[PDB]
């Protein structure tokens, strides 16, 4: 951060003249201990309605992890968000919405 | 929390009366006991009627 | 639990490491001893199903401790290498100091003493090998059969089996052998040990190894063709 | 790969269309099927493709059971998932749970995912009918066999397993060929060269080559590709795949 | 831990409690002392007919005038037996005097009355906590025939009759009143068999039980399996009349 | 089961199969492939290198191959760090024996003693097992050319041919399939190069990725001559076998 | 082959039609309860149905202001009055009232609260068990006699010593110790009433509804004389707090709290004994365990060898056994464990004998049953 | 085969005969409307305007009034008028009340809930006894606890021993545990209740404990019975975690069932089949013998067992008589009975790829390679060291 990733997308937001959906990783991680899987589905649907749309997810460094802990109940929703995102992306090809854009510290 | 009888609808209101009664007919020492059920230092602190008992606690002292 | 301690005596009275030793004996090869009036027959599995194995330099499971003292074993091959070495040294020690050739019975005790010692000394595992030590006493021509256990004790049986599928072998040993009378002839005795081993090997010339030890330093391992001859004769009976 | 197509055809199409033929000529009926092999092979695609032609109702069923709120929690209404699928024969329940998640719980036996899943698996034979005819195949998809949820690992009812390799150069030639035909054909017909020279690693890899070669014609403001472009496009796509994947290692061995 | 550095909240030591269980599960052993010899009987707990029963022994000649039966843990018992033999032989070399039974019980118990790894003005050779008791029987000139119950726990207790192991609660209850000092050596043998008969589920024969005595005259004398067998026959006979 | 206990060698797993030993397998297999083929007219040792950087000088490192003495050479796969103690002891032990009887060490001896230290660290001492596998290539006149492998556990088994470290299974399926029973020494080199090219990422099997040695009884007047081939003689023979 | 395929195909259709034909069978015939002479009742019933005095909407006085201020259960307040003539002294805070649908006047005062009726279903009266056939010779059995019987039978001695009468006992032991069994035995012998409360059953919650039930039940007890109130399984709900959790919960703190305060400080009691059944004291909130709630705690001690021969004998009497069978020998081989383990051993010994085709169980059978149970417990 | 044909002939003449009889028999002209019926009918229509809003009878006061709670938050002090006896009504009964004025017009309910119907699954067990290829010895442990008191009460009565309460099935899946469960069920012909334990895991307030009570009521009503609490461990030892609202529910449900399994005493007339994978490495929640009595561990199939299972399967196959059966089972190590089932299914699938309608002599020796290799990978046993 300081490489102005978000800044780039602020530029494109004006010029597109068309939807811009700016969301954060916070929204996705639990809000009822169950809200998280639902919340993945709604951003993709909402994009279709007001297409063209730019899907921008600011944080995903903490949603995407190689390993997980299923012993914490709250974590299970983190795991489920990651797996549904992979699935939806394959069904999201050949749409007017741009395929998911995300910003990270690291690849 | 003991004077909360059944629902926290009809009882949150009961408590606002109890506060009113207790201040009136001074001098008095009101002994309020265990505070643990309405303490709720947590973030999942109820915004229900449990807030109302608790707030009227701050009012008494102020 | 108490598997992390040896010093800790345990109110269960049973230290888990000791239990775990037994799991280890089971896994190993089946090794059997059956004794006549004039012989110990030791029938044992040696696996040889391994592809690209030069069989010549692969160690036979039976190892000469002494000139007339032999050992077969069930349980982990690595752990077993320590018993064989201590026991060999002590063999020659015996002669060096008593002059007397190896008393087998001393030797049974010496070996068990090591599996015992290590149960008391923390930071030393109990071995998960059970063995058969068999031999013939100084100035004697009566066969001698012993088993040791990882519980750090020893016992003598008229015939005994250890290792994988020992349950199966034990029924045979009850019905075809007797403490009261061992098969008087060497020949009888060898043929039954082949039939026992067949129950778990299920047909193999080199998978079955027979070493007969006689008195007075007579060690000879049966010829593959002769072993093959026991099998065919037995196999004719099976369909009758 | 078509290796794959014959192997999957036998398993799903014949018992769904006519259980009566399958049963008699063979013995028993096939159960669930587990697709394993790397990401980016296009396993999902296969599952969609069979359902298209058979006319199985591809119901994508999210691993989550909390995304279902409609008639209550989908954990508690396990039984409704069964009853309704049976009516809705022919059907493919694509129960996406990759099982990369829950690294701890593979070797464990705790966790909410383990609880719900094991009852679900038992329910199919207690209610009956999916036993009688496996017109509803429960397609699981995962990267490996060794990462499975502990309920599915042990015997139970999973039996059929189909292994997908990452493409060979032959298979790569096929995938590359057909996308190029739809798009703009590789001129000098050196799409065969490109596949012979090197292997990618996925069919996902191959669609990336397709996009880039075409983007190179766009920069010139041309609308047709040539061999020169594929030769640039391949080196860029494929090399990038290697530099992102190697960085994790320090200098061990 | 729960070692011996940990003092139990109880006022005990955890290892000491743990030692008792091993004696409880141990082999059933009976001793009844007279002033004409002490007779000890054990169950050799024969389990299979391929087991050689004779070979196995849980009554062992420790010294000329002393023998011991063992109850507790089979492992610990090796070490314990070697200690005892040595302790006796050292004194005989050193002063060339027959020792008391009392003197022997103490010395065996000398290694016993310390537990831990820590030592502070002493040596260590231990590495645990041992849990094995013995019946230590013998004869000394001074006080005649003596029977001791050597414990791996508190100070040794002298006994006139004692039974330990798994058959203990019954066996001991019988003993309090059946014991007397007026018994002959012949009366006393049959009385040991009697208790043994009751507390052993399987029927009594000479292939699973062995009798032995310490009388000064014949030293530690292991009964012939013929000598044992007849008295079993005698036992059944008097019970028929009775 | 759940609570995996393995702090010490002495402390048992419930399973009874010490996890520290299990982890040792993983490690061996981490390292690349090494392969010993014993032939009737020599032994051939051929392996793909661990290292892969061109900056790092692959050429001067024969990480896999060290000679312990004039007749005995060992190929090494596993933990480099741990390994370094054992290679060194083995040389001194060999020279200790030659001191005593003024004869070359028998192959069988030299393995059994080293295996026994490996056991020593589980038998007593918290000290980790030194998880390393060597393939020993040796000659003695007791049995001729002898090949051994050693398990981290501390046991050995002879072999007609064996593979260690990574992709043991694949190299093993190929060797047994085309195995020529007698085995000529020329043949073994050809056969080895074929197996490595299929398991090695470079399918052109560059020389700079190759370590090679041949120990030959086919050396004049019937004697045992160890020859470490340098990267420049590997390259010349690469063009002889035609993979490049 | 083929002509016999079509025999299967026919069979299936038939079986399905028979099952639907059941509905047709049931028919349309309607008949309702009230036989013999309660359909002649219905003829009276008809004119009174058209008649009006039923229903009465039920509400509850929340204050008497010399008219009355009533509060209905839908939550809505009215000032009302007396109907035919309803004395002032009858209507009290908490007293239910019958009022008319819409003319809103008191007819009958109705007994306070409908909540006792709900909870009186759970309540069970003076259970009976004979103390002699109570297994073991347990020390615990004796301390129960001190708590319960002796203050009821002879309150005089307690006054004289100038000790407080014991009234609280906390029962805890592994499952199968006989906590329920001994409490029922001393209920019978002392000849005192009994109130069954099960705390595991409390689920009626509105933030403190569980607290209403508990105050009423304990109060029911005070009214009663020579009684026992046995709250069963207070391991959870009025047992452990669920505050510890991330989101947490405190409907259980309401229930818990109420009970503590009824016990703690002045409050009359009509010789109320307090029995608490927890499987483990650990689960029990420490607040309750530490004193000034329950007076006494006894850790159940597993039956002695004499007590274990004693339970076995109880079972052996029920059984048909061999003559000269050694009860004591069987018992000694057996672990020091609950009366439960011993119940099971007699159960399996019975069965192996039946299988073996015997009507009298041998000594040998119980050697087998023992070997079975040891292994079970161990392996887990 | 043939035995089955003999039965078809009888079953198809029974149905036909019944169906025809039924018209007349039910009525179609019989039309009872004589004085006793007519009475009931006339009255019932008059009194009952509909809809009828049900209540629960909380208490009786003897003066033919009752106090009931209706579904409305106001309760109603009602008259008892007409029909149902005063005696017959006991508190806790659910009741029909008339909508114009609330009066007790009868009962026909008995606290009927849809939950009981769902649970109720007496329906045709798919298993008969010994269709299964399992071993006589395993099934004749379940049978000993469950069957044997119902078939022969003489021996149990005479001994004086109590009839056993419960068994626990645990294995090892692919030992056909639920097959075993429905083998037992067929023989007894008992009301066979089934409930799955995950329906008792919910965030919903207090619902778990309510469900637990229902189960004991249901079994007792429909006694003699077998209650299959399938995946008992779902409630118990098995988890759904407590950072998901589980810090409330799971505790309350576990305790509740536990408390009712002991009860004031073991019922001793409700048999249970408790399923769980194994409680060896899991915590035990099935609280000691005498309430679960004999506990049944199914062996992993040995060589002789799988012979019997194998014989079923080979019957349909043609060209497996030349194939030596004995050698296929031996060569494979001892493994699940499921793996022999898997093999048969794969075998047919594989014949089709060769293009042979049913298995070739060769196909069967080949079949073994694909199934053994797949299964050993799936489940890896400790390697001998
Ligand atoms: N063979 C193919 N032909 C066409 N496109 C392909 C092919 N394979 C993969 N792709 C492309 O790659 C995208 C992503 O691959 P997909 O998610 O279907 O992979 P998968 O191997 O089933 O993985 P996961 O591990 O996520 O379950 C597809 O949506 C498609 O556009
Ligand atoms: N004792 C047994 N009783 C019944 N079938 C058995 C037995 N042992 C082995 N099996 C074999 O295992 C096959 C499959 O059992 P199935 O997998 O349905 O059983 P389960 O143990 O109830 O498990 P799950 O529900 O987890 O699949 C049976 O059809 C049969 O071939
Ligand atoms: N004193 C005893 N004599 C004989 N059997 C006994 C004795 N005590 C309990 N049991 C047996 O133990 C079992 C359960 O007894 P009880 O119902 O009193 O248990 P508890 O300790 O109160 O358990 P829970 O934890 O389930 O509330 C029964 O099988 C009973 O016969
Ligand atoms: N093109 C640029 N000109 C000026 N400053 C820049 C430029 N790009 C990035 N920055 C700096 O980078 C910082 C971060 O920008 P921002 O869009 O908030 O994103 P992030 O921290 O997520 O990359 C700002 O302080 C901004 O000044
Ligand atoms: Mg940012
Ligand atoms: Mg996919
Ligand atoms: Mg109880
Ligand atoms: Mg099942």
């Amino acid at each position: 951060p300081g490489t102005g990733k978000t800044m780039l997308v602020k530029a494109v937001a004006n010029s597109t003249k068309a939807a811009f959906i700016r969301v954060n990783g916070s929204e996705f991680v639990h809000k009822y201990l169950g809200e998280g899987p639902r919340m993945v589905r709604d951003v993709f649907r909402l994009a279709r309605e007001n297409a063209p749309s730019i899907i921008f997810i600011d944080e995903v460094d903490s949603i995407a992890t190689k390993r997980f802990d299923a012993q914490t109940g709250s974590d299970r929703e983190v795991q489920r968000i990651l797996i549904e995102l992979l699935t939806q992306m394959d069904g999201f090809d050949q749409s007017t919405n741009v395929k998911v854009i995300m910003a990270t510290n690291r690849a | 929390p003991q004077l909360v009888q059944m629902y926290i609808g009809e009882g949150a209101k009961l408590v606002r009366d109890a506060f009113a009664l207790a201040k009136e007919k001074a001098p008095t020492i009101i002994f309020i006991d265990e505070l643990d059920a309405i303490g709720t230092k947590r973030f999942d602190s109820e915004k229900s009627g449990d807030r109302e008992v608790q707030r009227t606690m701050l009012e008494l002292l102020n | 639990g108490y598997d992390r301690a040896l010093s800790i005596f345990s109110p269960d009275g049973h230290i888990f490491q000791v239990e775990y030793a037994l799991e280890a004996v089971k896994r190993g090869t089946c090794a059997v001893g059956v004794k006549g009036k004039n012989c110990v027959v030791l029938g044992c599995e040696r696996r040889s199903t391994l592809k690209l194995q030069d069989t010549r330099i692969t160690p036979s499971k039976v190892s000469k401790i002494d000139s007339h003292v032999v050992l077969s074993f069930s349980g982990l091959n690595a752990d077993s290498r320590i018993l064989i070495e201590k026991a060999r040294v002590e063999a020659q020690s015996h002669r060096l100091t008593l002059e007397d050739p190896v008393t087998v019975e001393y030797l049974t005790r010496y070996v068990a003493g090591v599996q015992q010692r290590y149960t008391q000394s923390g930071g030393v595992r109990p071995f998960g090998v059970s063995t058969l030590i068999a031999g013939f006493d100084p100035r004697d021509d009566e066969p001698k059969l012993y088993q040791t256990e990882p519980s750090g004790i020893y016992s003598s049986w008229s015939a005994q089996t250890i290792g994988r599928n020992s349950k199966t072998v034990r029924e045979f040993l009850e019905k075809n052998y007797d403490r009261k009378e061992p098969p008087a002839t060497v020949e009888e005795c060898v043929k039954l040990t082949v039939r026992s081993l067949l129950e778990v090997v299920q047909t193999g010339a080199k998978n079955i190894e027979i070493t007969v030890v006689k008195p007075d330093s007579d060690i000879v391992a049966l010829s593959s063709e002769e072993i093959n001859q026991y099998v065919t004769q037995i196999e004719q009976e099976k369909q009758e | 790969l078509t290796k794959q197509i014959k192997e999957i055809k036998e398993v799903i199409e014949l018992p769904v269309k006519h259980p009566e033929l399958f049963e008699s000529l063979g013995i028993a009926q096939p159960k669930g099927v587990i697709l394993y092999g790397p990401p980016g092979t296009g396993k999902t695609l296969l599952a969609r493709a069979v359902a298209h032609h058979t006319d199985c109702k591809f119901i994508r069923v999210s691993g989550a059971e909390l995304v279902q709120k409609y008639i209550g929690e989908g954990s508690r209404m396990v039984r409704e998932l069964f009853v309704m699928a049976r009516e809705h024969a022919p059907s493919i329940i694509f129960m996406d749970e990759i099982d990369s998640i829950g690294s701890t719980r593979v070797e464990g036996s705790g966790g909410g995912d383990s609880e719900v899943q094991r009852t679900m698996l038992e329910l199919l034979n207690q209610l009956d009918g999916f036993e009688t005819s496996k017109n509803i195949k429960i397609i699981m998809a995962t990267n490996r066999l060794d990462i499975l949820d502990p309920a599915l690992l042990r015997p139970g009812r999973i039996d059929r397993k189909i292994e997908f390799p990452p493409p060979s150069v032959a298979a790569r030639a096929e995938i590359l060929r057909i996308h190029s035909r739809k798009m703009n054909l590789t001129r000098g017909i050196n799409l065969r060269k490109v596949a012979e020279k090197m292997n990618g690693c996925s069919g996902a890899d191959v669609k990336g080559v397709c996009t880039e070669a075409g983007m190179y014609a766009l920069r010139e403001r041309r609308i047709h590709v040539t061999q020169e472009d594929f030769e640039l496009a391949v080196g860029k796509v494929m090399n990038k795949n290697q530099e992102t994947a190697i960085s994790v290692a320090k200098l061990f061995k | 831990d729960r070692g011996v550095s940990t003092f139990s909240p109880e006022g005990r030591l955890f290892q000491v409690e743990y030692s008792l269980e091993a004696i409880k599960l141990g082999s059933t052993a009976i001793g009844i002392a007279t002033k004409e010899g002490v007779v000890l009987g054990v169950e050799k707990r024969a389990t299979s007919p391929l087991l050689e029963s004779d070979s196995i022994e849980k009554i062992v000649e420790i010294d000329r005038h002393i023998g011991c039966a063992m109850s507790g843990l089979t492992a610990d018992a090796r070490s314990m037996i070697e200690h005892a033999r040595t302790a006796a032989v050292t004194h005989n070399l050193y002063y060339d005097e027959d020792i008391n039974v009392e003197s022997l019980t103490q010395s065996v118990c000398d290694l016993a009355l310390r537990f831990g790894e820590g030592a502070s003005g002493e040596e260590r050779l231990m590495s645990r906590p041992f849990g094995v008791a013995l019946l230590i029987a013998g004869h000394d000139a001074d006080d005649g025939y003596q029977l001791f119950h050597a414990e791996p726990s508190g100070t040794f207790y002298r006994y006139n009759a004692k039974a330990i192991g798994s058959g203990s609660e019954g066996a001991q209850a019988e003993l309090l009143n059946e014991w007397h000092s007026s018994l002959t050596l012949k009366e006393a043998e049959l009385l040991v068999l009697k208790i043994l008969k009751q507390v052993m589920e399987e029927k009594l024969d000479e292939n699973n039980a062995q009798l032995s005595c310490i009388t000064k005259q014949d030293g530690f004398k292991i009964y012939d399996n013929e000598k044992t067998a007849e008295l079993i026959k005698e036992l059944k006979e008097k019970e028929a009349a009775e | 089961g759940s609570r995996r206990y393995d702090s010490r060698t002495t402390i048992f797993s419930p399973e009874g199969r010490l996890y520290q030993v299990e982890y040792a397998l993983e490690s061996i297999s981490h390292a690349g492939t090494a392969i010993g083929i014993m032939a009737s007219d020599g032994i051939v040792l051929a392996a793909e290198r661990k290292v892969t950087s061109t900056l790092l000088e692959q050429d001067t490192s024969t990480e896999k191959l060290y000679k312990l003495n004039d007749k005995i050479a060992v190929a090494v796969a596993g933990l480099t760090a741990d390994a370094e103690i054992l290679i060194n002891t083995a040389r001194i032990h060999a020279q200790n024996y030659l001191k005593t009887y003024n004869e070359d060490i028998p192959v069988e001896i030299l393995v059994r003693r080293l295996s026994d230290i490996k056991q020593g660290y589980t038998q007593h001492g918290g000290l980790r097992p030194f998880g390393v596998s060597f393939i020993y290539a040796g000659y003695d006149d007791r049995y001729g050319y002898q090949l051994y492998t050693s398990n981290p556990s501390g046991n050995y088994t002879g072999w007609k041919a064996i593979s260690v470290g990574a992709n043991t299974s694949a190299a093993q399926t190929l060797l047994q399939m085309d195995y020529k029973d007698d085995m000529k020494v020329d043949d073994a080199i050809e056969l080895a190069l074929k197996t490595l090219s299929k398991t090695t990422d470079s399918s052109a099997l560059t020389y700079d990725r190759l370590e090679f040695a041949t120990i030959r009884k086919g050396a004049n007047d019937g004697e045992v001559y160890q020859k470490i081939f340098k990267p420049q003689e590997i390259k010349d023979i690469l063009v002889k076998t035609g993979i490049t | 082959a083929a002509p016999y395929a079509a025999k299967l195909k026919q069979t299936e259709n038939d079986l399905k039609d028979i099952e639907a034909r059941i509905k047709e069978k049931a028919g349309v015939k309607e008949s309702d309860t009230g036989l013999a002479p309660s359909h002649l009742w219905d003829i009276m019933g008809d004119r009174q149905r058209l008649g009006e005095e039923h229903p009465l909407q039920v509400a509850r006085c929340t204050k008497i202001i010399k008219k009355y201020v009533i509060n209905l259960k839908q939550i809505a307040k009215f000032v009302v009055g007396l109907g035919e003539r309803v004395s002032p002294t009858d209507i009290e805070e908490g007293m239910r009232v019958g009022v008319d649908r819409s003319k809103y006047n008191i007819e009958l005062p109705l007994p306070p609260r409908i909540d006792p009726s709900v909870t009186m279903m759970t309540v069970e009266e003076k259970p009976d068990v004979t103390y002699s056939d109570v297994g073991g010779c347990k020390d615990q059995i004796e301390k129960l006699r001190e708590v319960v019987e002796l203050p009821l039978l002879s309150p005089e001695r307690f006054a004289t010593l100038g000790i407080d009468p014991p009234k609280g006992i906390l029962l805890y032991g592994p499952p199968g110790t006989g906590k329920t069994l001994c409490a029922r035995a001393v209920a019978n012998r002392t000849d005192a009433t009994f109130i069954r409360v099960i705390g595991s059953e409390l689920v009626q919650k509105y933030v403190g509804e569980g607290a209403r039930m508990v105050r009423e039940l304990f109060e029911m007890a005070r009214t009663k004389k020579a009684c026992i109130i046995f709250f069963d399984e207070i391991d959870a709900v009025g047992g452990a707090r669920f505050d510890d959790g991330a989101g947490g919960d405190n409907e259980v703190q309401r229930t818990m709290l109420e009970l503590i305060t009824q016990l703690d400080g002045f409050d009359p009691r009509g010789n109320i004994k307090v029995m608490f059944a927890t499987n483990r004291p650990n689960t029990l909130d420490p607040a309750l365990l530490r004193p000034g709630r329950i007076d006494r705690k006894v850790e159940f001690s597993l039956p002695d060898l004499e007590g274990r021969a004693n339970i076995f004998r109880i079972h052996s009497k029920s059984m048909s056994v061999e003559r000269g069978i050694r009860w004591e020998l069987i018992s000694r081989l057996c672990p020091n464990s609950t009366g439960a383990e011993l119940r099971s051993v007699c159960t399996e010994a019975g069965m192996f004998a039946i299988r073996a085709r015997r009507k009298v169980a041998t000594e040998k059978d119980f050697l087998k049953a023992v070997d079975k149970v040891i292994s079970g417990y161990k392996k887990f | 085969t043939r035995c089955k044909l003999k039965l078809l002939r009888m079953e198809r003449i029974k149905d036909h005969l019944l169906l025809e009889e039924e018209f007349v028999s039910n009525s179609e002209i019989l039309k009872p409307f004589e004085k006793k019926q007519e009475e009931e009918k006339k009255q019932l229509e008059e009194i009952r305007g509909n809809p009828l809003s049900i209540g629960t009878l909380e208490e009786i006061i003897d003066d033919d009034h009752a106090i009931v709670t209706s579904p409305t938050m106001p309760d109603y002090y009602v008259s008892i008028l007409s029909f149902v006896d005063k005696e017959l009504l006991e508190p806790g009964c659910s009741v029909l009340l008339h909508h114009k004025t609330m009066s007790i017009v009868g009962v026909l309910q008995d606290d009927a809930d849809p939950m009981v119907s769902v649970m109720k699954m007496d329906k045709s067990p798919t298993e008969s006894y010994s269709d299964i290829g399992g071993l006589e010895s395993q099934i004749q442990e379940i049978k000993e606890s469950v069957e044997l008191p119902l078939t022969h009460p003489e021996l149990y009565e005479e001994m004086g021993i109590k009839p056993p309460k419960g068994v626990i099935l645990y294995g090892a899946p692919g030992t056909g545990k639920t097959l075993l469960a429905k083998a037992v069920a067929n023989q007894t012909s008992a009301t066979f209740l089934r409930i799955v334990g995950s329906e008792l895991i919910q965030k919903y307030l207090g619902d778990g404990p309510r469900l637990c009570r229902q189960i004991f009521k249901v079994a007792g009503e429909n006694a003699p019975s077998i209650v299959f609490i399938d995946e008992i461990d779902a409630i118990g030892t098995k988890r759904y975690d407590s950072n998901s609202g589980g810090e409330r529910e799971i505790q309350r449900t576990m305790l509740e069932l536990l408390n009712q399994l002991d009860g004031f005493d073991d019922r001793g007339d409700v048999k249970v089949i408790m399923a769980t994978n194994k409680i060896e490495t899991l915590d035990p929640a099935l609280i000691r013998p005498g309430r679960i009595d004999r506990k049944i561990l199914f062996e992993n199939p040995d060589l002789s067992t799988k012979k019997k299972i194998l014989g079923i399967h080979t019957s349909k196959m043609n060209l497996s008589e030349d194939v030596n059966l004995e050698t296929l089972v031996t060569t494979k190590d001892d493994l699940s009975g499921a793996d022999i089932q898997a093999m048969c299914t794969e075998a047919g699938l594989l014949a089709l790829r060769e293009r042979r309608m049913q298995v070739t002599a060769e196909d069967f020796k080949q079949a073994k390679e694909r199934v053994m290799k797949n299964k050993v990978e799936e489940n890896l046993e400790g390697l001998y060291l």
